[PDB]
DNA sequence: CAAAAAGAGTATTGACTTAAAGTCTAACCTATAGGATACTTACAGCCATCGAGAGGGACACG
DNA sequence: CGTGTCCCTCTCGGTAAGTATCCTATAGGTTAGACTTTAAGTCAATACTCTTTTTG
């Protein structure tokens, strides 16, 4: 659970990126195309993306990077 | 008094009065204004289209929330619309141009 | 989709393009069968069908058939919420004006041909004629007429000749005149003519015609041809329950106008005599203009109601228009209402929701997650479990609300903090559950408040509820950086009493080994929670390179002060909780460790502070009696002494001693200073009431009195609320405002009786009917402070400025108002701040001078520091980030993008409602001066020969501590440069004495001096000196008026005697009233006396400084600086003329005759420096002394009203406005631009439009800055949709469309009445994407 | 009311709206009735179609369809009787029934 | 494995009743015209009492 | 030919309940109601073909 987001805010700065970054985050989770980074414990995804921004498994490069592997590999399964 | 949908007036499709006739809470100016003080742009955005007055968004949005899925398509207020149609039934022609 | 918005004038082509047919009856339903007549103003097949994918005859019935027309009744089979967006026209039978390009104060029609307002008027009304090109023959192009006038003339003239009447007459003018021709004849006039009055005219009809040439518009459709007609479902005629409809006043205006126009046409055809057709037009042109602007000419037309119908015009308008009622504030789904209760049991992010209020907000919510888990097949079975609140639809209700934070808001929402995000936590019952901490953000207490929650939706929105909204992180105030979620009161009332300690009590003196074993012996009896002993304590101090570092000591302290140690965390010191810890003391608690620790141990800290503040007030039993309120024993013999001594100077009026205003003086000043006898009495017996012993022998203690620890730990009590109680309750004033004689010599524990509980209801009601008006001017001012500022934005990080404001502490004569710590914190520097030792600087130049920085300027003793400011920003539409400085209420520098302009008027508004001879050293320090020249007196001491003298005392640590103004003509008593003690008097001078102190010694000899008619014959019957008086103006003769006494000094060799430094004659001009006492011949001394000559509220005081008002006697500012001279005198207007030693010397000005003027037309005057005094102007101080005088003088006028409340705002907020008021300039050299001369245009369009050009070789315009009131710079802005939402919509609405004004939606009122993100926060990304991508 | 704040006109609904609890039991139909078709055979899941006009424009009669697969009139109320008899047993109507 | 017999699917013809139009008639609304002693200027809602500030237009004077 | 002053104007801060009005005669449009027609849904019997069963 949440009580503060300080942590998070000192990981992605600027404080309105953080809930850019995480609502993509959360919205990647959500409809379920993926699966958590972190262990859940019965958090959201809004928590639970909060969680992977402090731990810093996820921040805006690590998304489009992995937004990018992920059309180059729809690509090459085109066939 | 609590509300979720219920319902809309007739020239502005907005929510009416409390607890006579099941309305909502009003989000006056001061709200607003709270709301600009922080960042909150898009509790703003819900707040005075999908929650209020956009006519499908608002449909859309509760078929997404009994579907499980989060997310807004906001569209344009129905009040700027009739504002629009009032402001033109004068001489003055006024248009949204791209 | 769309960019901008454009208005314009729409041609009658135009309106019948919108149109989709024409209304040609007044009918709009059939009252049998309550179906739309054809073809009214409800027509099926103008305005769509009824029924969705129906015909009105029923031929068609289906979406099979879609889109087709009926053949029968002509109606489109679609959709019937077209009639939302159909509209119609009117072709009127007669041209009719609009009345907003007409009845208009500057009235457009009036304006464009130069043609008086009044003089249309008569053509609009058919009582006069007007030309219309009638040929170079005999009479003029808008030459008007009369009926015998234009018979002569029609009798004389058979052809050639033409003059109309009514709109046809004035759509002929509009239409036959030539814009460009017309502008080119007005420049070419404009030169011509000198006279300003002329130039300001001939230039506002050069703008228009030059606004109407470069839109697309024309002038003659600001005559009505065609009529548009809205759609039938904006004016609905829907029926109620009861077989009674409701309208609405749209259908009578346009049914009104349809008659009208159809009998027009009928009488046309009758042929018809044309007395009979004039009215008809008339009455038409009347009921076009009351549809379009219902009252606006002429009166109002009423309906059945007996109440004027509302036109087209009165929906737009107004606090309950479109703009203000349903666009920029609207009524929300997902929320309700319910009474808030305390819950002291919650942590701060969360709150209590009845189980009853979160089933209906989360209704959807919970029908898709029943169907997710299968317990309900479809949305329909859903919908009756919830129904009829099955066991299973609560346990899906807390997984819903997990992590869902809601939004709590107070209905007066005065600053952000009226909005929190919290946690629901599922409870039973009807009443909402809020944190105490959280309670004096809202302002709200438990007494019948209401509050009302409202759910984020979207994944985005919950995201902003617990990283923005959220209630953890709102614990400092953004309008000063300190706590908000102070303990308020029957917690910081359970801190002091545990933190006490008392002489003897039990288990004193023992030694314990720890916190621990204090809380054993405590709740086990064996001690005294105020019991001083000594315990061994382990402090961490973080002083390293932030590891924290233990220290274990044996300390003297009280069993309370141990118990509370175990809750205050790692990094703090002891001395934290070793004192007696009132109010002040726990905010500063929290405060140094949100500074120290962080955020996250602070929220733990601040429940931790409640939970054992509400436990040990509980267990302290402290109550409330009548034996509590102690009455002095010493009182009645206090008011007997005062009522025998107002028995003595009445027996003194009788006998003539003293007057009427004398006795009321010397009455009020006796019993005012009885009053302060009999508080003093009853506060030194309260405040030490308990007298306990200690090893036998007696020995005094502060009281544990229950209603002095309630004043003395600032736990809801003070010191006036008290010696109510207990001691007098003094004077009251009568509702006049005077004082009444004899004060009220009871207090609320003995009684007022029937005469003077009466006089305690005049001052009762007044402030009782001041709190029920003071928040309509509160709550109107800061409604002005956001429009003027809402579109200010932090768009960039660091604009390379150099210019900034220097901070001074403020000294107003007496006591350091504010020291320099209060206004530094957190501001980047400008320039390096350097050490006394100079040879190496303190700080460097662009360091954010925090907690830590701002020791060191206290250390070293800075006497002022140089910080940049907002006003000074080169930063283009928006604010920089380091302009700014602290996030106040975020520890760190402000963020880019926070939207500054909302944060800083909501700052200012909040505390609206709270708002209603001799010098004398203190302190010992030196004697300072500073722009002033020095000269030897006669006694030799040092004489004051300027007007802006400044006296100080500056201490052995080099800083000012006291700011003195010396007035021009003191004696010095002691010299510059010279320590002196406190108490001794530096400077001394005669008030009523003006005078004309010599510079140097000799003779006096009585030039230009003539008896009768300068000079009259004033003998003293007490001395016998001659007394010699000079005579004004209005008296001396008018051949001794050209003549100018002098005192020329010289010698007794026949020489000249000249001030030292130029050679010119040491001639003093003696004006009028000069009292010329010392006998010619008389050897004077330096700095001689010659001549002795004789001599606003709390809120609308922010309000007039914000709204640039203009002083009743405003000071006569120096335009230029020089040498002053004089001129010839007039009747009204003297003459005063100041001379640049080089430039230009004939500037002069007309000062009133009846003003004390300040420079003996000799002086060296400064420019932006006073000639006369009294109240300042503000926009003299802009022009003369620059852009940050003026920022100073509003930010020190403007803190003056908030520190005498008792109100902390930083000085950022202030700064913020004034830079949102000198937002426009006027050119004054055009130079190589595209800019008029008298133009005013805005500072940041010439700021860039003449960057390009000095960046290229061609030179750039020069400019002089405009200062405006915050309704005025509100009001012009760039965006008609900002400037129409906020005032004077039809005023607004009318230039923007004769000037085909585009608006971009740059600010945040029009990103939010059309529906988008706001450029501000989590929408300000959203907003530099779009601006990439376009003019990509 | 007691004030020059209420009016008339901010007390009258909309009547002409669904509800979302109506709109969103119609997006529930359209696919409960989507997959319960899919399980019948490409004639009946044709004729049914047609018969009604789902996910298309006008409904067709006996007739209309009977050009379309070149049966008799007769045979296709029989085809689509068989089809509707097909549906009403259980195991294929148990959600339907969730719809009355 | 292979042949005879019964049950069921698929496509027909001949009545056999049924809802949706199509049409004729009447009866009942609905629009229009006409009325000849002589008659000739309505009013009333600025029947109201707030202040406070800004802007423009007309008068008078230096 | 140009300032100062005063006056006029503009903008800002459940309801509702009455006033008499007449009257007569023609001709045409409108609807509503019942009779009749027609495309449409229905049932009863049936022949053929395929499948399925039963039997040695
Ligand atoms: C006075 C009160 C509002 C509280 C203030 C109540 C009492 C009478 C109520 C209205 C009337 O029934 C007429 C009307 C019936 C229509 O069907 C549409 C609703 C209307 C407006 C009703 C809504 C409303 O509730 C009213 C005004
Ligand atoms: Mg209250
Ligand atoms: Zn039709
Ligand atoms: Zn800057």
């Amino acid at each position: 659970a949440r009580v503060t987001v300080q942590d998070a805010v000192e990981k992605i700065g600027n404080r309105f990126d953080l809930v850019l970054v995480a609502a993509r985050r959360a919205r990647q989770m959500q409809v379920g195309g993926k699966d958590p980074l972190v262990p859940e414990e019965n958090d959201k995804t809004t928590v639970i993306a909060l969680r992977e921004i402090e731990e810093g498994l996820i921040n805006n490069q690590i998304l489009d990077v992995r937004e990018r592997q992920e059309q180059q590999e729809q690509e090459a399964a085109e066939l | 008094h609590a509300r979720s949908t219920g319902s809309y007036s007739l020239v502005t499709q907005q929510p009416l009065g409390g607890k006579a006739q099941f309305g909502g809470q009003r989000f006056g100016e001061m709200e607003v204004w709270a709301l600009e003080a922080y960042g909150a742009a898009y509790t703003l955005q819900e707040m005075l289209t999908v929650k209020s007055d956009d006519v499908n968004g608002r449909t859309k949005m509760y078929k997404n929330i009994v579907d499980g899925n989060h997310q807004m398509e906001p569209g344009m207020p129905e009040s700027f619309n009739v504002l629009l149609k009032e402001i033109r039934s004068l001489g003055i022609n006024i248009e949204l141009e791209d | 989709e769309f960019d901008a918005i454009k208005i314009a004038l729409a041609s009658p082509d135009m309106i019948r393009s919108w149109s989709f047919g024409e209304v040609k009856k007044p009918e709009t339903i059939n009252y049998r069968t309550f179906k739309p007549e054809r073809d009214g103003l409800f027509c099926a097949r103008i305005f769509g069908p009824v029924k969705d994918y129906e015909c009105l005859c029923g031929k068609y019935k289906r979406l099979k058939h879609r889109g087709v027309i009926c053949e029968k009744c002509g109606v489109e089979v679609t959709q019937t919420k077209v009639r939302r967006e159909r509209m119609g026209h009117i072709e009127l039978a007669s041209p009719t004006a609009h009345i907003w390009f007409l009845k208009s104060l500057p009235s457009r029609i009036g304006l464009l041909l130069d043609m008086p307002l009044r003089d249309i008027e008569r053509v609009l009304y058919f009582e006069s004629y007007v030309v219309i090109e009638g040929g170079m023959t005999n009479l003029e192009r808008q030459q008007i007429l009369t009926e015998e006038q234009y018979l002569d003339a029609l009798e004389e003239f058979g052809d050639e000749f033409d003059a109309k009447m009514g709109a046809e007459a004035i759509q002929a003018l509009l239409k036959s005149m030539d814009l460009e021709q017309e502008c080119e004849q007005l420049r070419e006039e404009l030169n011509e003519t000198n006279s300003e009055t002329k130039r300001k005219k001939l230039t506002k009809r050069i703008k228009l015609l030059e606004a109407f040439v470069q839109s697309g518009n024309k002038p003659e459709w600001m005559i009505l041809t065609v009529l548009p007609v809205l759609p039938p479902d904006l004016r609905p005629l829907v029926p109620l329950d009861g077989g009674r409809f409701a309208t609405s006043d749209l259908n009578d205006l346009y049914r009104r106008v349809i008659n009208r126009n159809n009998r027009l046409k009928r009488l046309l055809d009758l042929a018809a005599p044309d007395i009979i057709v004039r009215n008809e037009k008339r009455m038409l042109q009347e009921a076009v203009d009351a549809l379009l602007d219902n009252g606006r000419r002429g009166r109002a037309i009423t309906g059945s109601n007996k109440r004027p119908l509302k036109s087209l015009a009165d929906m737009i308008k107004g606090k309950q228009g479109r703009f203000r009622q349903n666009l920029l504030g609207k009524r929300v789904d997902y929320s309700g209402r319910s009474v808030i209760t305390v819950g002291p049991y919650l942590r701060l992010h969360q709150c209590g929701l009845p189980k009853k209020m979160a089933l209906e907000l989360f209704k959807p919510f919970i029908y898709g997650k029943l169907e997710l888990r299968g317990l309900a097949t479809t949305i329909k079975a859903a919908k009756k479990m919830v129904e009829r609140e099955e066991a299973v639809v609560w346990d899906i209700l807390d997984e819903v609300i997990r992590e869902h934070p809601v939004l709590l808001n107070r209905a007066p929402t005065l600053h952000r903090l009226g909005i929190q995000a919290f946690e629901p936590v599922l409870i039973e019952g009807k009443a909402i559950q809020l944190h105490p901490l959280v309670c004096a953000a809202y302002n709200a207490d438990f007494d019948g408040d209401q509050m009302a929650v409202h759910v984020p939706l979207t994944l985005e929105a919950q995201l902003e509820a617990r990283a923005l909204m959220m209630s953890t992180n709102n614990i400092l105030s953004p309008a000063n950086g300190e706590p908000i979620i102070v303990p308020s009161q029957d917690v910081v009332l359970g801190l002091y009493y545990m933190t006490r300690d008392c002489v003897n009590a039990k288990g004193e003196g023992m030694v314990l080994t720890g916190p621990k074993e204090a809380e054993r012996l405590y709740r086990s009896g064996l001690a005294s929670l105020h019991a001083r002993v000594k315990v061994r304590i382990t402090e961490y101090e973080k002083d390293a390179n932030g590891e924290l570092v233990a220290k274990t000591s044996l300390k003297d302290t009280t069993v309370g002060r141990a118990i509370l140690w175990m809750i205050v965390p790692k990094g703090l010191p002891y001395s934290i909780v070793n004192q007696a810890l009132g109010k002040k003391a726990i905010s500063k608690m929290l405060n140094t460790c949100y500074r120290i620790l962080g955020l996250k141990p602070t929220v733990i800290f601040a429940d931790q502070i409640m939970y054992t503040g509400f436990a040990y007030a509980a267990r302290s039993g402290a109550s409330v009696g009548i034996d509590d309120m102690v009455i002095p024993e010493k009182k009645h013999e206090i008011i007997s002494e005062a009522e025998a001594e107002v028995a003595e100077i009445q027996e003194q009026f009788q006998s003539g001693l003293v007057t009427a205003g004398e006795r009321y003086n010397k009455v009020i000043d006796i019993w005012a200073a009885a009053n302060d006898r009999v508080s003093k009495a009853m506060m030194d017996n309260l405040q030490t009431e308990t007298v306990i012993n200690r090893d036998g022998q007696e020995e005094k203690q502060v009281s544990f009195n229950s209603i002095y620890m309630m004043a003395d730990s600032g736990a809801r009590g003070s010191a006036a609320q008290i010696r109510q109680l207990a001691g007098m309750r003094g004077l009251m004033a009568k509702p006049d405002g005077s004082i009444i004689e004899t004060p009220i010599t009871a207090n609320f524990r003995e009684g007022l009786n029937v005469l003077q509980y009466f006089i305690s209801t005049h001052g009762a009601r007044k402030g009782l009917a001041d709190t029920a008006l003071k928040t309509a001017n509160s709550g109107y001012l800061t409604r002005r402070l956001v429009d003027v500022a809402q579109d200010l934005v932090v768009t960039e990080d660091d604009c390379g400025t150099h210019e900034g404001i220097m901070m001074t502490p403020v000294i107003e004569g007496g006591d350091v108002k504010e020291p320099l710590r209060d206004r530094v914190l957190g501001r980047v520097t400008a320039e390096d701040v350097l050490k006394p030792g100079t040879a190496d600087i303190l700080v460097p130049r662009n360091t954010l001078l925090h907690e830590q920085w701002c020791d060191l300027l206290e250390e070293n003793s800075v006497d002022a520091v140089k910080v940049r400011s907002v006003v000074s920003c080169d930063t283009d539409f928006g604010v920089c980030a380091h302009c700014y400085g602290r996030d106040l209420a975020r520890g760190h520098i402000i963020n880019k993008g926070e939207a500054i302009g909302v944060i800083a008027a909501q700052s200012i508004g909040e505390p609206g409602t709270q708002l209603t001879s001799s010098i004398q050293v203190k302190n010992k320090g030196s004697i300072k001066l500073s722009n002033v020249k020095s000269v030897v007196n006669s006694s030799g001491k040092l004489v004051i020969t300027s007007r802006n003298t400044e006296l100080k005392l500056i201490d052995e640590f080099g800083r000012t501590k006291e700011s003195y103004k010396v007035p021009y003509g003191a004696v010095l008593a002691k010299g510059d440069g010279e320590q002196v003690a406190g108490g001794e008097t530096v400077a001394n001078w005669d008030p009523h004495t003006m005078p004309v102190i010599t510079e140097v010694s000799g003779f006096v000899r009585f030039t230009d001096m003539i008896d009768g008619q300068t000079i009259t014959r004033q003998t003293d019957e007490l001395t016998g000196l001659s007394s010699l008086v000079v005579l004004d103006s209005a008296e001396r003769t008018a051949g001794g008026k050209d003549l100018r006494p002098a005192l020329k000094i010289v010698d007794a060799q026949g020489n000249d005697v000249l001030i030292p430094g130029t050679d010119m004659p040491a001639q003093y001009f003696l004006p009028g009233k000069a009292i010329v006492q010392l006998e010619d011949g008389v050897q004077i001394s330096s700095g001689d006396t010659l001549a002795r000559i004789p001599q606003t509220g709390g809120l609308p005081r922010v309000a007039d400084l914000f709204e640039a008002r203009r002083p009743k006697e405003p000071a006569i500012l120096a335009e230029i600086s020089g040498i002053v001279s004089f001129g010839k005198e007039t009747k009204g207007k003297r003459r005063l003329v100041i001379t640049p030693v080089d430039g230009s010397d004939p500037y002069e000005e007309m000062i009133p005759k009846w003003r004390q003027l300040n420079v003996f037309e000799g002086e060296r005057v400064e420019r932006g420096d006073v000639i006369s005094d009294g109240p300042e102007a503000p926009h003299d101080i802009l022009r003369l002394r620059g852009v940050h005088a003026v920022t100073r003088y509003i930010v020190n006028e403007v803190q003056d009203v908030y520190r005498l409340q008792g109100v902390k705002i930083n000085d950022k907020h202030i700064e913020v406005i004034v830079r949102q008021m000198l937002r426009k300039a006027t050119i004054v050299n055009a130079g190589s631009s595209d800019f008029l001369e008298g133009e005013q245009v805005e500072y940041s369009r010439v700021k860039i439009a003449n960057r390009e050009l000095e960046a290229n070789g061609k030179v750039g315009a020069t400019y002089s800055r405009d200062l405006l009131g915050i309704t005025k710079a509100s009001l012009a802005t760039e965006s008609f949709i900002s400037a129409a939402s906020f005032q004077e919509t039809t005023r607004v609405l009318t230039e923007a469309a004769v000037a085909g004004k585009r608006d971009e939606l740059r600010g945040l009122k029009e990103n939010v009445i059309v529906g988008r993100l706001i450029p501000a926060g989590t929408g300000y990304a959203y907003h530099q994407d779009r601006m990439r991508r376009r003019a990509a | 009311g007691d004030d020059e704040d209420s009016h008339l006109g901010d007390f009258i609904e909309d009547t002409t709206l669904e509800l979302p609890l109506d709109s969103a039991t119609t997006e529930s139909l359209r696919a409960a009735t989507h997959d319960v078709l899919a399980g019948l055979t490409a004639r009946e899941a044709k004729v049914l179609r047609m018969r009604f006009g789902i996910d298309m424009n006008t409904d067709y009669t006996l007739e209309e369809v009977g050009k379309q697969f070149d049966v008799t009139r007769e045979r296709i109320r029989q085809i689509e009787a068989k089809a509707l008899r097909k549906l009403r047993h259980p195991s294929r109507s148990e959600v339907l029934r969730s719809f009355l």
